[PDB]
């Protein structure tokens, strides 16, 4: 055992909930939830509380790193006399091993708690489990699906801790469990802690530089503690005389997300005469290099949804948008050449400049609305889902149509609509005899009739006309089709 | 109807008599027929003439087809499946189905059918070559094209390659050279009108005069299949009575492109460009080739009369540029939006 | 109104595991004699013909044709069996339990099975032929059969080398199964694909010996004694 | 049957020792002094194709150990797999043990390491310096950008300059000594100018013009034979075509171009390069002329690289030259 | 010409199985004395050297010394497709071409004639085993295999130390260590279990675990493995056959300390 060898972050860790600086409301809500979990379990979790918290069995912790998520989750379980079961990224987590190891500890009792203390009546929940799943983001080895399935068939407090909530892999956690958001604390919460540390270590700290220390490391208090500890070995006076070097040498190089990268590259402040030397082009290309999978899509999605501020004299908004789109097309050509054969990966920075930097710089200004999510990822999936159905229909009709999968969609389907659907509108339920004698000719079925109607666009929209015909003819057509043999 | 009234021999082709005579000439000595490549406008009647020559050189039982399924595997575990339209004398492939795995399909199936031979009874094995039909050869990938070009001369006494395609330009020079090139001109108005007259006297549709068929032929731009289909749709909507006053039924996408051109020529702003991108998304998402969208949009824009000479000239220049860019990319909307922005900047 | 009954599942399971690999759709016909199944390959290279005798209960009022996929039969047969079907057999029922299977429309033109003259007719045990095929398939992808001067020769010229196994007619009295019979009139030499024989030899478990019939211009006949005839087309030349 | 005379001239005259490596004197001298003093650091040869890198390193491996170089020396060319799973097992085991035959430092020759994945180079980055007192690495490359900066820094950079005229002349003389043959001085100058530094093209076209003599013992290889063997355009008709394009009208210029390019079966890709090399010497009294003159010609060359047409591109070259030589007036 | 008829069939199979997955390309030299071979590993660390005299062959005829290079993968493919009850004959023509492996049964006429196209391996014939070794020892194959495959689970390096009437195998890894110390002793009732040791100087040197695990695969041939160790010399692991011997020359791993 030793007291000095500690890492300055475990000797000063909060040992009680009244020491967690910042986000009082979130930790208070979580404490009330963990306290009323038993009362909500008595009502089978089917009665929402004052804040609507008793209807959720599992808790979710998300926020920027280094704020006290794990610390709060440990202290709230230690204060109520519970027992702490903690699984983390180092342990192997998969649907098999998760259903093997912790599934049995989901509805069982504690074996070590029974020997802890039972002579005095402290609390009735000193024999139960609180399973803390930490760092849910890292599931490189049933990472999110099985854990989300644990949120419904649970019988013990289930606290989950992650870093970023809106990531697509952890979407199932959306409405199956309660979630709370921990924010970056201000400079007023950690100031008392930092001054008390400075008092207990015989080294000066001006109360005026702590705000800059919190600003250079956005929301990681542990980073501030490590910064102070590393510098307090040779310099014991940290004031406004050397704060610039500290703030410049200890910056945080966080990775930017599709929303933030677009918001940054679309800001008209960098491409000005002053900002061009404070945020150089090398940094702009590194911004793309942080995520080369979504940045071009984001830029193509929201390059014309902003109000520029770098418009050259004479050049309007439409011309700038046109040049941005031309460079977008060129970057698309470069990207296709990159991801084609020969695996030309040395052409990446040219794509970074053509697809992202140039169209952004051309329409750089102040964004009017919000950063919209890219739409091409969903449109391509829809196009593929429709192409599958078109190929199926074409290979069903190949015996008689004698036309490619392209010439059928552009030409045949307009007349097939008149032949198939129109008799059901103008003639009613007595045209059921005619329509069938059509589809048996082209080997169609009910599934093909369901798909053919969905292709038409423009004035002819069938997804609304289908709801207009009576339901009795709908129920009779399927029966007539299933009854007769081909 | 489209599929019902179709010639099934060379003595029944009723348009382009010169091409029919040339096909009869090529059908005299079957054992010396080289590889063929048909090129011409879309819906000219290329597949029907191909299957008619194939019936003229083989027996009449070539029309009875059957669809089969073949499963291939790439270098990885991704298993692909293709449909083959086989007949006791030939087989038809549509290699354009696979995205970028055509090189595997060609070099596998063509080699497989070239090595071995055909046995069937209809004096147990002795037969002539086997025919492979390739639809939409213009969409073939360059490496697949090289494989197909090389699997032509090695095994020539067994496989005869009869390919068909419109807009023959994306065909490499070796394939263009090592095969015969046959052009299929679209039938004239005086012949498509006779085709329509035969259809209307056979199907017993009530028409007043011959001007309706002339208007249909003029609207179809020369396309026989689209003209027949529009005639059938007009007969269906007009309740078995064709009159001199009938609205020509343009397909839905044509009307969408026309409304798009109206929106373009009316309001030249980025706010209209957003709705233009939305319309292009809705169009591409419903299985419409981007090159056809671009061609229709540009021709309808040139159709607009309120634009002067310089506007139409710059429009056609930008269209040629973005059409060159369209065949060298994958994300087609990325080029279509740029072309729309350029035409908006041009108009004002 | 057809109904057939087999006392054990093994008789049908062996043949189904025998010919399920190459062809998936084979048309059966049932009459007063037996079950006559026919199918052609995807490339018209391997024509399969099955002949199942009724001696293995049988009742068929009129000869009728049916079609059923072998994959589902292989999955469900993973204890006597009885196959039943009624007039216009759109649904075939199987009792061990009840299993109903649907019929697929197959445009397979029934072709006649001819017993023509063959330049060579030999018979050799199945296990040895299977081993020879599995051993020559590792070298090349085309096996050459040459029957000359009362000698059989299987040749395989690959990239790493070339194998050649020659066999002479031999008869034994202690073991009547290990006998090689041969009847020759003309020296023949043909080539066949290795991936075809690699699955043809999978039917080695249904019988003890195989008959190989070679002609000048006719396809090769591989005969397994339920009777099973495979007509395999050779390679033309070069 | 098999003998030294059956090999092509590209390999038959391979330098056995370092003394038969001309041109790169300033690198061969340093390497010989390295091996003489006893110290030999990690080397990195970087040069154009066909300069002497592989020959130099093979001669060095022969000089260090003995006449049996491929015994205790490992050599990983582009023919073997060089993934991360290879640099982990094979290279590390070879660099972590001693030799089998003698007692010396081991040599590892990574030939054409530009074709290695970034992960493989990053893994090699530490094993190249962990075992230094026992093994030495020699990285041969042609493109100095495929290598990561870390691996590029750990090795001593030796650039292999293209062979100057004197070195190729000495090699031609040495080849003409061993093979009974005679070669003209103007033919020698044409061959030097056609070499472009490539020592392999020299020997190739030399074998060609020797084969095209019908008696390679008495008749001398004139310039016409060399120009015919490779089909390259002679400076005479090249300058004639350039003059006719610059001075004459359109019809006669197109006629003389089609007559020159069809008299010997020349190619437009070589005519463009020849005209560019001849015309780079002119003194254009403006900057806008050379800009277009280079841009249009480069576009035409890139289009020829795809083989679109054959006469449209020739008339395009004519038009580009004529339109570029118009801002001068 | 060259004709080598073995007495059995599985003999050559078991002989090749010793260095099946250890070397890839070998080159057999056939002379009037017998078949010799030596092949270097892919990483040039160990060398396999095999010598089989005319004692294991039922018939042997070789006029002039011939060299036959071939890969071991195709050779094992050819040996696997032969039944273990036939008689094997290696046949080579006047000039070195595709070697003919012929399997002929003893009861029924089954002629299996396989060809193997030769590789053109540079004939850098090596001459080792003339170097005076500092320490020699011999011990049963089962004990060596057990010790080595028990020590391989703790590390990747194995230090062999021959000291005064003591043999020490030491494995030092991450999870722990292990030390097996044996002493020379000879028994009269079981002469095959005796461990023999003749030393001149104490020798301590390290080897890798993968190469030892690949070498001990040859323990299926004989039962008494010989080990010859010497400073600045490749370790010799010898398995004695009934006609010749199979020897692995392993290179020791140097220590940075
Ligand atoms: N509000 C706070 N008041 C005091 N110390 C804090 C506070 N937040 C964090 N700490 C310190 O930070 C350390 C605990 O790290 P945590 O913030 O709990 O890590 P985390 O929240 O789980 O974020 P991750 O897991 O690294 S993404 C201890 O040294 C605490 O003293
Ligand atoms: N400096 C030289 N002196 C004499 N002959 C040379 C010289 N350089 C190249 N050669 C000739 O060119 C042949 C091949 O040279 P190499 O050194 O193998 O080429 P290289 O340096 O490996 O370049 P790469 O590998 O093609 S990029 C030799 O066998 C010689 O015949
Ligand atoms: N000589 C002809 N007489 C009548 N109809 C014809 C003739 N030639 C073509 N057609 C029509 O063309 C249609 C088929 O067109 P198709 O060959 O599929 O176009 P494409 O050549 O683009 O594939 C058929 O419906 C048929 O009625
Ligand atoms: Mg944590
Ligand atoms: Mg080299």
């Amino acid at each position: 055992v030793r007291e000095e060898d500690k890492l300055w972050t475990v000797k000063y860790a909060p040992t009680n909930l009244q020491q967690v600086c910042g986000n009082k409301g979130s930790v208070m809500k979580l404490k009330n939830w963990l306290a009323n979990w038993e009362n909500s379990k008595k009502n089978s979790f089917k009665h929402a509380g004052k804040d609507g918290s008793g209807v959720f069995r599992a808790a979710m912790l998300y926020g920027p790193p280094g704020i006290g998520k794990t610390t709060a989750a440990h202290l709230v379980a230690q204060e109520l006399g519970y027992d702490i079961l903690e699984q983390n990224a180092s342990d192997v987590r998969s649907k098999t091993l998760l259903n093997a190891g912790v599934k049995n500890a989901l509805d069982n009792m504690s074996v070590v708690g029974y020997f802890k203390h039972n002579e005095e009546a402290q609390n009735l929940n000193g024999k139960h489990f609180v399973i803390i799943m930490d760092e849910v983001d890292g599931m490189s080895g049933g990472g999110v699906g099985q854990l989300a399935q644990f949120c419904r068939k649970t019988s013990t407090p289930l606290i989950l801790i992650c870093n970023e909530r809106n990531l697509p892999k952890m979407r199932p956690f959306d409405r199956v469990c309660l979630d709370i958001q921990f924010r970056r604390p201000d400079a007023n919460s950690i100031k008392s802690r930092l001054m008390t540390i400075a008092i207990r270590e015989k080294f000066k700290l001006d109360p005026n530089v702590i705000d800059r220390l919190i600003q250079t490391t956005r929301g990681d208090i542990r980073q501030v503690i490590n910064l102070l500890s590393t510098i307090s070995t040779t310099t014991k006076t940290i004031n406004h005389e050397n704060i610039n070097e500290i703030s410049k040498a200890w910056e945080k190089n966080i990775a930017l997300k599709p929303f933030d990268i677009a918001h940054k590259m679309l800001d008209g402040q960098i491409y000005s005469d002053i900002g061009s030397r404070n945020f150089t082009l090398n940094d702009k290309i590194a911004l793309y290099f942080d995520d080369f999978d979504f940045t071009p899509l984001m830029i193509q999605e929201n390059y014309l949804s902003t109000r520029p501020s770098v418009l050259k004299p004479g050049q309007s908004h439409l011309e700038a948008v046109a040049e941005a789109a031309n460079c977008i097309s060129l970057g698309d050509i470069v990207e296709k050449k990159i991801r084609s054969s020969e695996q030309l990966w040395s052409l990446l920075p040219l794509h970074a400049v053509l697809s992202s930097v140039y169209p952004a710089s051309k329409v750089a200004g102040h964004m009017a609305g919000r950063i919209n999510f890219t739409a091409w990822l969903g449109q391509n999936s829809k196009s593929a889902k429709y192409y599958r159905l078109l190929q199926e229909i074409h290979y069903h009709t190949r015996l008689g149509t004698s036309t490619d999968k392209i010439g059928l969609r552009l030409d045949y389907l307009p007349t097939f609509r008149k032949r198939l659907l129109d008799p059901f509108l103008k003639q009613g339920a007595d045209a059921i005899s005619s329509v069938i004698e059509v589809m048996d000719d082209y080997y169609l079925t009910k599934e093909d009739w369901d798909s053919i109607m969905e292709f038409f666009v423009g004035p002819d929209v069938t997804t609304a006309i289908i709801k207009k015909i009576p339901a009795t003819v709908k129920s009779g057509f399927t029966r007539k089709y299933n009854s007769m043999t081909h | 109807w489209v599929d019902k009234y179709r010639p099934k021999s060379l003595n029944a082709l009723s348009h382009n008599e010169e091409l029919t005579n040339f096909l009869k000439s090529l059908s005299d000595q079957p054992r010396d027929l080289p590889h063929l490549l048909l090129y011409g406008p879309n819906g000219t009647g290329k597949k029907t003439r191909c299957m008619a020559l194939l019936e003229s050189i083989f027996g009449p039982g070539v029309y009875r087809l059957k669809i089969d399924v073949r499963q291939f595997v790439t270098a990885s575990n991704r298993k692909l499946e293709l449909n083959v339209v086989s007949s006791p004398y030939h087989l038809e492939i549509t290699p354009s189905d696979m995205g970028n795995n055509d090189r595997i399909v060609i070099q596998e199936l063509l080699k497989e059918v070239a090595q071995m031979e055909q046995v069937d009874f209809q004096d147990g094995l002795a037969h002539r070559y086997k025919c492979v039909i390739i639809n939409e050869a213009n969409s073939l990938t360059k490496d697949a094209q090289a494989a197909l070009r090389r699997t032509m001369e090695k095994y020539s006494k067994n496989i005869r390659l009869i390919m068909v395609c419109d807009s023959m330009s994306p065909i490499i020079a070796p394939i263009k050279s090592r095969c015969l090139l046959i052009r299929c001109p679209a039938p004239s108005d005086s012949e498509i009108s006779t085709i329509l007259s035969d259809v209307v006297t056979n199907e017993r549709i009530q028409l007043e005069t011959k001007d309706i068929l002339k208007r249909i032929a003029q609207a179809s731009n020369g396309n026989l299949r689209v003209s027949l289909l529009m005639l059938e749709s007009m007969a269906l909507n007009n309740e078995l009575a064709l009159k001199s006053s009938s609205p020509i039924i343009k397909p839905d996408w044509i009307i969408v492109i026309h409304k798009l051109t109206r929106k373009i020529v009316k309001e030249r702003s980025v706010n209209s460009l957003i709705e233009c991108r939305a319309v292009l998304y809705d169009l591409l998402a419903h299985c419409i080739p981007a090159n056809i969208i671009l061609k229709e949009l540009t021709f309808s824009l040139l159709d607009v009369e309120t634009l002067n000479t310089t506007n139409k000239s710059s429009i056609i220049e930008y269209s040629s540029v973005f059409d060159e860019r369209l065949s060298l990319g994958n994300k087609a909307i990325f080029h279509l939006e740029g072309f729309i922005a350029k035409v908006m900047c041009c108009l004002d | 109104m057809l109904e057939a009954k087999f006392e054990e599942a093994s008789l049908f399971k062996r043949i189904i595991d025998g010919f399920k690999d190459c062809v998936q759709l084979v048309n059966f016909q049932c009459k007063e004699d037996g079950i006559i199944a026919q199918a052609v390959d995807d490339s018209r290279v391997l024509l399969v013909s099955l002949e199942i005798g009724v001696e293995a209960e049988y009742r068929c009022d009129h000869p009728v044709t049916l079609g059923m996929d072998l994959t589902s039969l292989s999955k469900i047969l993973r204890d006597t069996l009885t196959l039943i079907a009624d007039n216009t057999p759109d649904s075939i029922i199987l009792l061990f339990a009840e299993y109903s299977l649907k019929l697929m429309d197959i445009d397979a033109d029934f072709l006649k099975i001819e017993e023509l003259q063959y330049d060579s007719t030999l018979s050799l045990p199945s296990s040895e032929f299977s081993k020879i095929v599995r051993d020559l398939s590792q070298l090349s992808d085309s096996i050459n059969i040459m029957i000359t001067k009362e000698t059989i020769k299987f040749v395989a010229d690959g990239d790493i080398g070339s194998g050649s196994v020659i066999i002479k007619p031999f008869v034994d009295m202690e073991h009547p199964e290990t006998s090689i019979k041969l009847e020759m009139d003309q020296p023949v030499d043909l080539t066949f694909g290795a991936k075809y024989l690699l699955d043809i030899i999978k039917g080695s478990s249904l019988s003890d010996r195989v008959g190989i019939r070679l002609s000048s211009e006719a396809p090769a006949l591989f005969q397994f004694d339920g009777f099973l005839q495979f007509f395999l087309a050779p390679k033309f030349n070069d | 049957k098999r003998s030294k005379e059956n090999l092509p001239w590209v390999e038959k005259y391979r330098p056995e020792t370092l003394d038969e490596v001309y041109g790169q004197n300033e690198v061969i001298t340093t390497v010989r002094k390295f091996v003489d003093e006893g110290k030999l650091p990690h080397l990195l040869f970087y040069g154009p194709p066909g300069t002497g890198k592989t020959s130099t390193i093979v001669a060095l491996a022969r000089e260090i150990y003995g006449k049996n170089y491929s015994n205790m020396v490992l050599e990983l060319n582009a023919s073997d797999d060089r993934g991360i799973d290879v640099v982990r097992n094979q290279i590390k085991d070879f660099a972590s043990t001693r030799q089998i035959f003698s007692k010396g430092f081991k040599l590892i020759i990574l030939d054409e390491a530009d074709a290695m994945t970034n992960a493989a180079q990053n893994a090699l980055r530490r094993v190249i310096e962990r075992y230094t007192k026992n093994t030495r690495f020699c990285v041969l490359a042609n493109y100095a950008h495929k290598l990561t900066p870390a691996l590029l820094s750990r090795c001593t950079r030796f650039r292999f300059q293209p062979l100057p005229q004197e070195a190729i002349e000495r090699r031609i003389a040495n080849v003409l000594v061993h093979e009974k043959l005679k070669l003209s001085p103007n033919a020698e100058k044409a061959l030097i100018e056609l070499s472009n530094g490539d020592m392999r093209r020299v020997l190739n076209v030399l074998q060609s013009c020797k084969a095209t003599l019908d008696n390679p013992d008495e008749d001398e290889i004139s310039d016409d034979v060399i120009y015919e063997c490779c089909g390259a355009p002679r400076p005479s008709d090249l300058k004639a075509v350039l003059k006719s394009i610059l001075e004459d009208d359109w019809g006669t210029a197109h006629y003389t171009l089609n007559k020159v390019r069809s008299a010997k079966g020349l190619a437009l890709i070589d005519l463009i390069e020849g005209i560019v090399k001849i015309l780079e010497d002119y003194e254009l009294q403006n900057e806008e002329t050379r800009v277009h003159l280079l841009t249009k010609l480069a576009d035409i060359e890139y289009s020829i690289s795809k083989g679109g047409n054959d006469q449209i591109q020739g008339s395009a070259v004519i038009g580009a030259i004529k339109a570029s030589f118009e801002n001068e007036t």
